[PDB]
């Protein structure tokens, strides 16, 4: 469930 | 002297894992009320991230033993680690306002029309700390952040969307990060993954656009994205 | 009680990684002037362990970003890596102090002379923490942490030679940091091997004296010790 | 180089 880094 | 000096100590606080010390500096950098380069912004955008989300990271692990003291009908205890999770609470809420306040008074304000991507940089930056006080906020003070959250994302997106390859990183990062707010947010998952495919598949279409120089940003954005969909619609 | 809101308050920090609100919390735990358990005592070590090992980490990075720009003769940009270098040393040697003060205000003090594990436990820390403030002093401020540093190394292990076996944690842990000591504060390798040698052999002679409630601990210092013993022989 | 943890 990774988000912009 | 003073921008430079400023500029040089975030830099330092970075490699040293300062992240706070970092934040500040980029908040006295912004509070000159002059513009930011790209590497500036990233700079600022490295600190907040970093401060926000060891927030983030604390309060959800405190969230969690909350909901399985409540769980087992431990009321002594409940009422300290609840006292602890809205203290870590009130100290995310301050980093996110400290950042939508820059947002609002310097950056996104000072935006020339033509500054398209400077306007997408900040708007989603906006969509995405409105949307990091609605991962922790309820009631009626939920509603008016999770509306500011969309509002700022939808901007930005109408923008990329006319202005933008659908390679270039901003964008896909946008992308990436709405339908997050969809997902997890909105708790609307159909809603979410258009939005991720579009962008995927859009990406795909324009690959010979590309330049070496962010073949590494824009395919490991890709990556995430598809992992979120495969994550999401099983 | 205050002192249970305090502990509860300490285990919450840690699980959250906020380790200067778990610092606080033993910091005050310690300040009531009563014992503190095994249990007790692992917890300020924890909070304070990763409070200074931030600090000493920040200040390795920036160290050694001032030395590379002092040997490319960039006076302008020197002096604002020295200035930041300068401000985290002023934390890290804070933090130093504040541990200092309680082992000699309360936790040492407050040792009977049966209270071997503890005095071991505490002097190991006192010596560890002189070893830190080492680590960035300079000067005649060098030598007087230097020289507390060895001293309160010292006086923990003749007790722990004496009163623990050679296969007890709290020993092994102490021969390791004594023996970091030597080799890296005071330059003096030969010396930090016997020792760090004579740990490892000696527990080695007993591990029928092991009950399995400490086969991790022990082996898992152990095996530290043999490192620290290749890497530096190779040299 | 490392100490006890």
């Amino acid at each position: 469930q990774r988000s912009a880094p | 002297g003073d921008r430079e000096q400023l500029l040089q100590r975030a830099r330092l606080a970075e490699q040293a894992e300062r992240y706070d010390d970092m934040a500040s500096a980029m908040k006295a950098v912004t509070e000159l009320n002059e513009p930011l380069s790209n590497e500036d912004r990233n700079l600022l955008s490295v600190a907040y991230k970093n401060v926000v989300g060891a927030r983030r990271s604390s309060w959800r692990v405190i969230s969690s033993i909350e909901q399985k003291t409540m769980a087992d009908g431990n009321e002594k205890k409940l009422e300290k680690v609840k006292a602890y999770r809205e203290k870590i609470e009130k100290e995310l809420e301050t980093v996110c306002n400290d950042v939508l306040s820059l947002l609002d008074k310097f950056l996104i304000k000072n935006c020339n029309d033509f500054q398209y991507e400077s306007k997408v940089f900040y708007l989603k930056m906006k969509g995405d700390y409105y949307r990091y006080l609605a991962e922790v906020a309820s009631g009626e003070k939920k509603n008016s952040v999770v509306e500011a959250s969309e509002a700022a994302y939808k901007e930005a997106f109408e923008i990329s969307k006319e202005q933008m390859q659908p390679t270039h990183p901003i964008r896909l990062g946008l992308a990436l990060n709405f339908s997050v707010f969809y997902y997890e947010i909105q708790n609307a998952p159909e809603q979410a993954c258009l939005l991720a495919k579009q962008a995927f598949d859009d990406a795909i279409a324009e690959l010979d656009t590309l330049n070496e120089d962010s073949y590494k940003d824009s395919t490991l954005i890709m990556q995430l994205l598809r992992d979120n969909l495969t994550l999401w619609t099983s």
